[PDB]
């Protein structure tokens, strides 16, 4: 009856929103565990359960007048966080989906629109091949410099092919996306490869009913979903 | 016979486009098909019949020219190695990234599983590049990663005991051969958000997925060439599976092994002086 | 030997041939196909997905801002917001969208198109808008009185943020030409006009932003198709990539 | 097919051993446009208001 | 028809690799799969599932690229006789020992029973070995042991009343023909620990099994050649039976008719400075 | 099973390259051996039966097993840790780090030999045999095998204080190869006469 | 075979009289690895101790 | 038929011994998960599985002529090791059993006997109340100073009431003990409380058939078994 | 119950060993007589029975510190011995299998390992083609000069593909191999061709618990099995 009110409970953690639009389920595919027919790695996976399948909140971002956008690689952004981070550090290979929740509230006296992209295999470039601090920026995420080109020589306008929602401040204060695992192989290393990029790009700029511009943060909350890990060894934190 | 029935697959392109049902006028507060909410990320559900009064239209148009098979299922140039007369040897690194038309067509998808038909046209010419007569056999050898490469025209690597080779004539019909899906992965990847190596984050190994790279084609003439030979390598993609559509490439390609673009003027479509006139 | 007569077309290579050909690795056994989400079997599944029009193509607008048509408080009645020639080819705003970029690969098109508009003003900002589609034969409609004579929707800004104007397939022929090739007079295939007008006005509370935006979005309806593959005009190269 | 209208009907005959040798597939395969157009948990029927 | 059914053999490559069953932890004194004894000469019987906790894996990989047929079933160079213009005649002694890639592949087995497809590519060139134009028929004559050999281009031996011959054009398609298993023995032998003759132990007849030797191919042009011709002789081994696998050749080959090697530095793999680092 | 040319230290020639030294240690938790898991290249696995077959192929999949045989006197005792470390990092530096991986612990006794099964642990269904640099086939890095003293080698007075391990390797039944390719080290500069 | 997975299914058609003319055989034949891996008079089951 | 040959496979890890005595299963109780009737904590436990239920090898100890003995607290000794250590750090409370394997080989030319005690609730004292470096010594373990009194004012002779084995060098080179969880409550904190102490005490001294005394190490290998964790928060490493 | 104790009875001769490993039966093929379907020679074979199918002991070899290995051709090594030797001399062609028993005992105070290869069709070479005194060395056998290359440009490490056992002195004092006839024809001359080579190569050198090195012989005992002979003429002893 109301797809404007949602509650998301994973593990010991629960999100609510009174202004959602709906929930985007990418490609209509809920995250799912790997079947014996597609699996190759012969060791028995570790499935950590609620210790890792829970919402984690990243540090907030201020939405400024000039903001071009922000992005996070997954699992990259959560590789140093909690028991997800530890399971990803201690295993050679990892698989799983995501529950992404972007929060940004403002007033009925504000206007502005965010585009919230989950982009699979979002390889990035500009006039130059990017360094590690941009390809794998960590929990703090990176920023766009070519938001029009979607950092990749394509166009932002056509990125609605990717799973997305909007945050249009007159309508909603939050976007929710459920992401299945996407890859060309069954499992893959968490430190060497980013399967998804969460991208939040301002399209209509942020305007206030006065010239005094109070602080309007954007906040990202991400839960891993249906995770497996194989290849247990020592903990390795980054591909460097 | 049934055994020959195994080598025949009856396959049909008869999927039609959607039709149109007649509709009449609607004056109500019940049904509001035109009111939408793009914030959800869903595309509009409103149809013709619910927005205006329509007639009935029986569907007659096919969709098969935009099936992924038909869209990729033709040959395109992917390699143009030149065999000079000094060494009479050349090679082409095997990937679909030197020539932009096929690469841009592939950029509509993330993962692609296919077979390949390769077609090789050899052309002989003079130093001033004017067509000339030269009848000679040439050899194309598939050299997979880790096999030693030939260094000369007479290298004993061209024995080809384990590398597959094709021998054809420069002035004969074009060599042609098919190839199954060869990736160690379960699909190829058009784009890769990762590193080619552990313990390394060099920019030159970002976006490099080495499971797309199946090695080299090497080319010699069986004798020393009298004139230079140009091989044109065509690939037709067939038996095609495609996953995860993308925003297609819009900026021109600049490099073979990464997505770098100029991005000096942020626009794609042309400009006008006023939004309310053409 | 069986007597034969090879005929014309012997030994030619046609790029669209559909022939079996010997496999250079006849014993190879590929990796299994695994499940991957989002399998695409036909590019018209992509064409039915909405994408954003590069609609604010005015000289001097760069970057993300080309995606927001300005909408303001008017001081005069029945003013025009936007004008757009309905064309899948050429280089105007539709040409860079998902549907437009697919049309770059094809020569002919048929079917209905829909345009979804999303208002981005404040919650308190009101307005009513007229979106018109004019079938071909003449020019762009000059005033809202002339535009209303065509197919049109009237949009009330409110809780449901977005509207659809369905541009229905209205056409003398079953198919049109994508391109506007002059030497070949493909203007024969002129497909009409889309215009946007203030139906009442944009109204704001005191001291609110007097300018807001429409984000235009376009996609194909399920009755749409393309024919004749053709080369994309703007995907070129002057040298082999290294 | 010596013609129904827009129905191309083909007998692909592969003369070689490996399936990869066969010519291109002419089947039309299932289209599920809604995994991309309606990728949402709650279906929104056309006649309803989307939000709420 | 059933008679045509006789000329068709439906043959299938669908053998899979072994799968994996899930296993759990084992704490016992009953079952010790990891304890082995290499002294028996048996290979270890321990499997994945008994050493660690495994998941279930459905087998999906084929084995057919390592079937003996597939491993040998491609063409390789085995002879490269050069026909000069002085006599316009040449020959090749028939065995697979001039070129090392096929010989080393055969060295994995002791006895081998097969058929052969031969393929001959002729190439004309100048004295400086640059490709040149020459259209001429050539003749390849099988000369079995005891048949008189041609001594000239016009020798009346080329009549070929009882020796089989193939006639083909230098600038035409390659000559190709098949051959059944021809040994007087019930297999060929890759290695022979004996003497070619009774009442003789000359080192030059050690390791020589003359039942591997079926004679000669002789080559002329049907007129006197204007330019030298190089024939490349390719053999593909087919319908293959193999017995008794061996330690494969590791040292380079040195001679055509014996296994002599250098053996100056006794090692095969490369060295490092320390066994506990790379 | 075939014998690894495992003692590939510079200066060891001939049959002795087949015996890894094992000694009485004067310090705890020492390392016996280290080996990069690779079917290609030119390290010790490359000259074995499995390695020489891999020279003819481009790609591989499946589990491998390594069987070790101790050659000390009847009276010589010891316990050994054999570790397999999945890829992502370097060779394990100490026995504490190596034990975190797949590993077996070997007690010298009547049953002379042990198996460490190196299971197929892999992001993909297949790996590349070669380590081709230009093509970045190090992407296919397959991990590490290391051997450690779990306790020590202990001897009666005046016995040989050095003994040997003969390492042996073979493929499991879940193993396969793809794409024939030319063998690198089987060459010729002239036609054989 | 217009495709099951790793099953190549071939109709070898020989046009000539002699069986030696036929193309190469695509059958997978029986594998008895144990004549080489377990070449011993007394079977040693995996869970047993080998000696004694 | 032979309780002198054993193999223990947990996770990706396998132990063997050709001179075991048997396996001691303390109080005849194999480790087991907590039932709904005895449980109190309402959150759903994380059960890490093979990522933690595996053998870990501690650093070896030299058996010297003067050695009084060694001891390790559990879970204390493994609290900084592997995914067991991480799951124990990130949760307030923990429960589980142990698989303990003590290795010490010597020759038929040696004599000497080790006593291998698993002591539950082994609170220790001497002439003084002990400091933290002795109550919770970590992975390196502690050493006895009053081996006769079992560090606790009782006697070593009566400690055969505790689950134990011997390592008598003429007979065996290894001891194996399976330990159930023991506590007066269902779960308990891993950093605040040690449920078991592994104690290895020389009883008959180590003697060699010569006067030259080669190095004879003792090596401890411990696998957690049937583990659960509740109370997920940040990771806390020690009770200090 | 014990594959460490064996007894081999052929003819009037019986071998025993109390430290065997098992018995290797090459290619799982017990020696067998030639069937009418594979036979070509039309004369009725002589089958001598127990007069030839019996164990023969060759002269022993000292295992020295520097020993590279030893080898014997079969039937070559037995062509001048007993009624086997006489039946092989008097017939043009011969067929049969072998029962090979290598003996080498040492002490529990010794270490060292012999590899015992039965190599079919073992054609040999070095930097030069070998002379008759090496290709057919007789009852005394020959010695390796390139044991690493297995006298044939292959490698000793890969010769485990051949039927083999080890003699590891800590484990066993004897190796037993049963060899079927192997050839590419049904029968073949005993003086012109050697079907098998028995090769005994030291891999781990022989070490003693003192520096005084007592004599440790190696002893070969070979029984022909399932023999047939055709082509009776005068007796011919060698191919010279
Ligand atoms: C010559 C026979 C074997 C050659 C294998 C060719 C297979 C080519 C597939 C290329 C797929 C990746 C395309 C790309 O990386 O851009
Ligand atoms: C050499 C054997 C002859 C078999 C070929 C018969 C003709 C090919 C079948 C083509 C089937 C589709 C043609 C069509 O109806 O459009
Ligand atoms: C030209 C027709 C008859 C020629 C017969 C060719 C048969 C060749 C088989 C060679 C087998 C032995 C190989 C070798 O000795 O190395
Ligand atoms: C001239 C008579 C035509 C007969 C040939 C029919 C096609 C050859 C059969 C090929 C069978 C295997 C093909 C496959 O299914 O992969």
């Amino acid at each position: 009856y109301s797809d404007r009110v949602a509650q998301l409970t994973l593990g010991n953690s629960t999100i609510t929103t009174q202004e959602a639009a709906n929930i985007c389920v990418a490609y209509g595919c809920w995250p799912a565990k790997l079947s014996d027919t597609d699996a190759t790695s012969v060791d028995k996976p570790t499935e950590p359960g609620v210790s890792a399948d829970r919402f984690y909140t990243l540090r907030s971002k201020p939405w400024q007048a000039d903001s071009k956008g922000w992005y996070w690689k997954l699992p990259d952004a959560l590789n140093n966080t909690g028991m997800f981070g530890q399971n990803a550090q201690f295993h050679y290979i990892y698989r799983g989906g995501w529950a992404v929740h972007v929060q940004c509230n403002a007033t009925k006296f504000h206007q502005g629109t965010l585009l919230v992209l989950a982009i699979p295999e979002h390889q990035i470039a500009t006039q130059e091949q990017p360094a590690f601090d941009r390809t794998m920026p960590g929990s703090e995420g990176g920023t766009f410099q070519e938001p029009f080109w979607l950092e990749d020589g394509t166009s932002l306008g056509n990125s609605l092919i990717y799973p997305h929602q909007w945050i249009n401040l007159r309508t909603n204060n939050s976007a929710t996306l459920i992401l299945p695992y996407v890859n060309a192989i069954p499992m893959d290393s968490a430190i060497r490869h980013s399967n998804w990029t969460l991208a939040i790009i301002p399209v209509a700029p942020l305007k206030y009913a006065a010239e005094t511009t109070p602080l309007v943060p954007i906040t990202v909350t991400i839960a891993p979903m249906e995770t497996e890990y194989n290849g247990l060894r020592r903990a390795i934190a980054s591909n460097q | 016979g049934k055994m020959l029935k195994d080598a025949i697959d009856k396959q049909v392109a008869g999927a039609l486009v959607a039709g149109t049902t007649t509709s009449t006028h609607s004056v109500a507060t019940d049904s509001t098909p035109a009111l939408q909410a793009a914030e959800t990320g869903a595309t509009s559900t409103a149809r013709d019949e619910s927005m205006i009064e329509t007639r009935t239209i029986v569907p007659t148009h096919g969709i098969h020219e935009t099936s992924v098979e038909s869209f990729f299922g033709r040959s395109s140039l992917v390699g143009m190695p030149l065999l000079a007369t000094g060494t009479s040897i050349t090679h082409w690194r095997i990937d679909f990234r030197e020539f932009v038309q096929l690469r841009a067509k592939m950029s509509w998808f993330t993962y692609m599983r296919f077979d390949v038909e390769f077609t090789i046209i050899a052309t002989s010419s003079t130093g001033q590049n004017v067509t000339t007569e030269q009848h000679t056999t040439y050899q194309v050898m598939y050299v997979p990663p880790g096999a030693p490469v030939p260094s000369n025209q007479d290298s004993f690597q061209w024995q080809s005991g384990c590398n597959p080779s094709v021998f054809a004539d420069t002035d004969g019909p074009p060599a042609q051969f098919s190839v199954p899906f060869m990736s160690s992965a379960n699909a190829y990847s058009t784009v890769y958000d990762g590193y080619a190596r552990f313990m390394d984050t060099d920019p030159d190994r970002y976006g490099i997925l080495p499971s797309n790279f199946l090695g080299f084609m090497y080319f010699r003439t069986l004798e020393d060439a009298a004139h230079q030979v140009r091989f044109r390598i065509y690939a037709k993609i067939k038996h095609t599976s495609c996953w995860i559509p993308r925003a297609p490439r819009q900026a021109p390609y600049k490099k073979r092994y990464n997505l770098v673009f100029s991005g000096d003027s942020d626009r794609i479509c042309s400009n006008r002086a006023s939004l309310t006139s053409y | 030997g069986l007597p034969t007569k090879p005929g014309p077309g012997s030994y030619q290579f046609m790029t669209t041939d559909e022939d079996c050909s010997p496999c250079i690795l006849p014993d190879f056994q590929p990796t299994p196909e695994i499940f991957i989400p989002g399998k695409v079997n036909n590019l018209l599944e992509i064409a039915q997905v909405e994408s954003i029009l590069e609609a604010n193509n005015r000289e001097g607008v760069e970057g993300v801002e080309r995606y927001v048509i300005p909408v303001s408080v008017q001081d005069a009645l029945d003013a025009q917001i936007y004008a757009l020639r309905l064309e899948l080819g050429g280089s105007g705003p539709l040409s860079s969208s998902l549907l437009g970029t697919l049309a770059k690969h094809y020569t002919q098109w048929s079917g209905s198109v829909e345009i979804t508009c999303m208002f981005t003003g404040t919650f308190m900002t009101t307005g009513k808008v007229l979106l018109a589609y004019t079938p071909p034969g003449g020019d762009m409609p000059r005033n809202r009185e002339e535009a209303m004579l065509g197919t049109h929707v009237i949009w009330d800004f409110g809780l449901q943020s977005s509207i659809t104007l369905v541009i229905p397939w209205i056409s003398a022929s079953h198919f049109r030409g994508v391109s506007n090739d002059d030497v070949l007079n493909y203007q024969y295939y002129a497909a009409g006009h889309v215009t946007i007008w203030y139906q009442t006005n944009m109204v704001i509370p005191p001291g609110f932003p007097n300018t807001a935006g429409i984000i235009m979005m376009i996609a194909a309806q399920p009755n749409f198709s393309f024919r004749i593959q053709k080369d994309r005009e703007d995907m070129t190269q002057t040298a082999i990539l290294q | 097919g010596a013609q129904g209208g827009s129905t191309i009907n083909y007998n692909n005959i592969n003369y070689y051993s490996h399936a990869a040798s066969a010519a291109q597939n002419k089947q039309d395969f299932t289209q599920d446009p809604s995994k991309f157009t309606q990728p949402i948990a709650d279906v929104i029927k056309e006649t309803a208001v989307p939000l709420k």
